[PDB]
RNA sequence: AAUGUUCAAA
RNA sequence: AACUUGAGUGCAGAAGAGGAAAGUGGAAUUCCAUGUGUAGCGGUGAAAUGCGCAGAGAUAUGGAGGAACACCAGUGGCGAAGGCGACUUUCUGGUCUGUAACUGACGCUGAUGUGCGAAAGCGUGGGGAUCAAACAGGAUUAGAUACCCUGGUAGUCCACGCCGUAAACGAUGAGUGCUAAGUGUUAGGGGGUGCCCCUUAGUGCUGCAGCUAACGCAUUAAGCACUCCGCCUGGGGAGUA
């Protein structure tokens, strides 16, 4: 009942199986109580505006989520920040 | 008369950053209120994932 | 919380003891306890070295791990235990083989499956793994030194270092007096803040107290005739004359660093204390 | 040594310095109204950008570019006489940067005058 | 708070059947619904604020109509505490 | 952006 | 006894820096690391104290740490008041519009009590980047304990607990009805063709009627009526014993 888009970076310095396992992982931590991935989009790789961490470039990824009980993002929002694939990430809800 | 804007939305927001990197003014660009608090809650969750610099 | 005492008696008046909340007292199981012999300062001759100790109440050993072994092997924490010895709580897990064994406890828990070694676990509160597998910024007790030994490091009621990034071979972990120093990469150590905050709260209030604990009084320099101590007799009470304050064994003792030039760990301090 | 330079510049209300580098910043030759005998708030006049921008300039002796490229730190009454004088030791400006540090609220700024 | 449905999984079991609600045995039920509600959420927040006027002032109107059914009949007072528990 | 005090009695 | 206009509950939608609890980011100041470099930077009316060849300030990269969130931003919005302005999530209060389905006067004001209550201050903790009382040094004057400059401790920062004052100010208590008009603006709702006029709620200006000592207030009254509470009775002495 709750419209949760999330959507996040991946580093460039990675080599594609790598990059083509973690949207295996991260919409399997979605996918706990209700995934509802309407699109797993790899809207691709850019030159961000600005640069962050020594990196010009980065992978998006853009995920919709939509869930009731509201447990299964903030898996993803703590599992997120300690790992270093992922240099920034975002939820937002909408309704 | 143009719908709901998010920040997945590239370049909607570009025409209306100034070309230094700042807002415009609603006496500058001649919209109504409203939009643009639409356009102050979007372009700076834009700045946060990056899409739209700080400061050329 | 710490609970107060109402002043009833002229000595309780202010004391303010520690308050056991979040115990849950079995009485400590038979297959840990191990018989500890006091010793009051007095070594294997049987004169005395260092002073000020003396007979407390008979404490009994607790033997508790800390080069932990069983990695990828569950645990559950039962219970939480005083212990007389140390400082910081005890906590008492079970493996999944159905083994018991004790671990100093961290802030937060009263059940839960925590797992050693877990070079691929998630890093939540009490779950413990080799050091270079650590994001920086994190919080970290029980700190080995030279790998496979025993952490010597952050083991106190409380405290807790924390990692300030990597080199490759060494990591620049910065202490909890203020220190930065280099560690060795391979090294157990477990993630977060050791508990019993309220430590350093209690106001023991009592001369019995501290005598409880096993700690017998001092007696200040000046006071003594002088052949025991360089602050001797004088007349009336006196000021201290000579041009800095000095230990019985006639060595200043007021802003003079002692370490013993190089021995070498000076290539891994990177900034003392400030 | 060899033929290249970006030219840093501030002018705050005393001693406006101009140093110019290479495209790494490795000081050839940093000028001031001070190394020249301005004391008494001649420090910062147009004619102290007079002799700032030409003793700098003139003193390269290793490169002697072709651009300068200034980039302008120090709002302040010496700026465009730093970078007209500029051309008079014949180094071809062609493109000009102005960058002041613009905070965003970050520390509460030293009291008023009076 | 009570959210729309469970607010209708409140109403309707309180009230006489008029198919309109609004009566002065219903209101008592929703208001010590979002009572215990946000007094529930005053626990774990006891450095707000805000929220306690807000709470001390549906308190008040809740004794004002429990104290305006007393000039009608007293039996319908005296069960609809035994159901719907308050003190007094 | 100054360095300048005071005026015995209604 | 009943009725419904007062006040409430339902229904649809509409906004908002209303609060509390975690998390993320950018600009900047300062202090450490190393490059290049050498004679001063900083300082004011003018100058000095302070820092500097033992390698400064200007500048290149990097690290650490804390504070506040430029542009939007506006007689703009929200709260009862103090106040609240980066961004996202979790919990949660309040008001506005239209609608008529219920309840049928359930309301107003509040003596004592009960609670919120900027800034400084205090207690036990932590945190300490910029500022910055006391103080220290240099000028200024006859003297300057000051205004000026270079430093700098408390404090300024967070959690828990007190203190409970201010030009806590529209210097204008609270509630409800009524009496010309223009004119901006914010959040809606209907009518007629991105635009033109109807009313509700706030919020700015100009203005008759009326009151006013005058300045001026004037549909957000200081106008015309009612209901309840707080307060004054010449200034000093004194918000003191
Ligand atoms: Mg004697
Ligand atoms: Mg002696
Ligand atoms: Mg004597
Ligand atoms: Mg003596
Ligand atoms: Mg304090
Ligand atoms: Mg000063
Ligand atoms: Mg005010
Ligand atoms: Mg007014
Ligand atoms: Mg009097």
């Amino acid at each position: 009942m709750r419209t949760y888009e999330v959507m996040y970076i991946v580093r460039p310095n990675i080599e594609e199986d790598a990059k083509k396992a973690l949207v295996e992982r991260f919409n399997g931590i979605l996918a706990t109580e209700g995934a509802e991935v309407l699109e797993a989009k790899d809207w691709g790789k850019r030159r961000l505006a600005y640069e962050i961490n020594d990196f010009k470039d980065g992978f998006y990824n853009i995920v919709r989520v939509k869930s009731d009980n509201n447990k299964a993002t903030d898996e993803f929002q703590r599992l997120a920040k300690i790992s270093d694939d992922i240099i920034r990430y975002m939820v937002i809800r909408e309704d | 008369g143009i719908t709901h804007i998010d920040y997945k939305d590239t370049e909607l927001l570009k025409r209306f950053i100034s070309e230094r990197g700042k807002i415009l003014p609603r006496r500058v660009t001649g919209t109504s209120a409203k939009y643009q608090r639409m356009l102050t809650t979007a372009i700076k969750r834009s700045r946060h994932m990056a899409l739209l610099p700080y400061v050329k | 919380a710490i609970k107060k005492y109402k002043p009833i008696t002229n000595g309780r008046r202010n004391m303010t003891s520690l308050d056991f909340a979040e115990i849950t007292k079995t009485t400590p199981e038979k297959s840990l306890l191990k018989p500890l012999p006091k010793k009051a300062g007095r070594n294997n001759q049987g004169k005395l070295t260092v002073r000020h100790h003396g007979g407390g109440h008979k404490r009994q050993y607790r033997v508790i791990d800390f080069k932990r072994n069983k990695d990828g092997i569950n645990a559950k924490v039962d219970s939480i235990q005083y212990d007389p010895n140390r400082s910081a709580n005890i906590a008492l897990v079970v493996y999944a083989d159905g083994e018991k064994r004790y671990i100093i406890a961290p802030k937060g828990l009263e059940v839960g499956q925590i797992v050693e070694s877990g070079a691929e676990a998630d890093i939540k509160v009490g779950n413990a793994l080799p050091l270079q597998n650590i994001p920086v910024g994190t919080v970290v007790h029980n700190i080995e030194l030279k790998p496979g030994k025993g952490g010597q490091i952050a083991r106190s009621a409380g405290a807790s270092a924390q990692v300030l990034g990597k080199e490759g071979k060494y990591v620049l972990i910065r202490l909890r007096s203020g220190e930065v120093r280099m560690i060795l990469s391979t090294c157990r150590a477990t993630i977060g803040q050791v508990g019993n905050l309220q430590h350093e709260l209690v106001n023991v209030g009592k001369a019995g107290r501290s005598r409880w604990k096993g700690i017998r009084p001092t007696v200040r320099g000046s006071v003594m005739n002088p052949n025991d101590h360089p602050h001797g007799g004088g007349e009336g009470r006196a000021p201290i004359g000579r041009p800095s304050p000095m230990s019985p064994w006639g060595k200043p003792t007021l802003g003079k660093k002692t370490r013993r030039g190089k021995k070498s760990s000076d290539k891994l301090i990177v900034r003392g204390r400030k | 040594n060899i033929e290249n330079g970006v030219a840093h510049i501030r002018s705050t209300f005393n001693n406006t310095i101009v140093t110019i580098t290479d495209e790494f910043g490795n000081a050839l030759s940093w000028s001031s109204a001070g190394a020249l005998g301005f004391k008494g708030s001649k420090k910062s006049t147009p004619f102290a950008a007079q002799m700032a921008s030409e003793t700098a300039s003139k003193s390269a002796m290793e490169h002697g570019l072709k651009t300068v490229e200034v980039t302008v730190k120090g709002p302040g009454p010496g700026r465009e006489s730093a970078i007209r004088a500029l051309q008079s030791a014949g180094l071809e400006v062609t493109a000009i940067r102005d960058v002041t540090p613009v905070p965003h609220n970050g520390c509460r700024p030293p009291k008023r005058r009076r | 708070a009570i959210s729309q449905e469970r607010k209708n999984e409140i109403i309707k079991e309180y009230r006489v059947h008029e198919t309109d609600t609004g009566s002065p045995e219903v209101q008592i039920a929703v208001l010590t619904a979002e009572i215990n509600a946000v007094n529930e959420h005053l626990r774990t927040h006891k450095k707000d604020h805000h929220s306690r006027r807000g709470l001390l002032k549906m308190v008040g109107r809740r004794r004002h109509l429990l104290n305006y059914l007393r000039s009608k009949d007293i039996q319908r007072y005296r069960e609809l505490i035994k159901s719907l528990g308050i003190r007094r």
